[PDB]
């Protein structure tokens, strides 16, 4: 689904900002 | 996962923070 | 400079890695 | 890491792919 | 849905660009 | 607001200019 | 400065996420 | 709007994917 | 075009590459 | 060449908005 | 201002929050 | 080209429109 795809793109951006030095795990 | 919870409803900074490492 | 670059990296990794995804550490 | 390798010189797609998990 | 949130995110990008040195006000 | 006007239909550059200072 | 210009774009993007319903006043 | 937003991500994707080749964007 | 092929089903790196010069 | 690469990313975004239905040819 | 603090040095979310309305 | 003209000094939208096809 392209809607999940576009949303996920904004999620990793938010996580990038929010999680900081901890970083994060992304997996669909 | 993060998609069902945060792509169906907007997640707060606090909700997003749960998926931090 | 590094924070801005890293933002584009994560966007790039999101696209390139596909179903695998990735782990982001600074 | 990825910042050292790809924020000083541009990394190609394949080079970026190295950091997929 | 998060459509309005995703949309607003692209809106502030466009306003940043259209407005130049003037800048803008952002209120939902 | 801007969301009502520009998230249902694409706003022109002129319409975007409305929210400039 | 184009580097300053690129940075501000990421700033308004970030403020959009952080400020939520508060919104913000972008002014260079 | 959704089609516009999708296009915004597509041209970013092409910028990355096409590299030195670049691309031709037409709506 | 690319919008028709890539805005409902996700296009792969390979599929996107078809629209490069 | 990271600065030129980051700039190019924002340039195409900008072109995407400004050109509307005209579209644009992007070439490094 | 925000450029001095967040473009020469990295700003956290908490730091960004100071520039909210 | 556009990189030469617009990546050290800011190009306005009006200036950018010159590169539309
Ligand atoms: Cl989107
Ligand atoms: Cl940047
Ligand atoms: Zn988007
Ligand atoms: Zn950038």
């Amino acid at each position: 689904f392209v809607n999940q795809h576009l949303c996920g793109s904004h999620l990793v951006e938010a996580l990038y900002l929010v999680c900081g030095e901890r970083g994060f795990f992304y997996t669909p | 996962g993060i998609v069902e919870q945060c792509c169906t409803s907007i997640c707060s900074l606090y909700q997003l923070e749960n998926y931090c490492n």
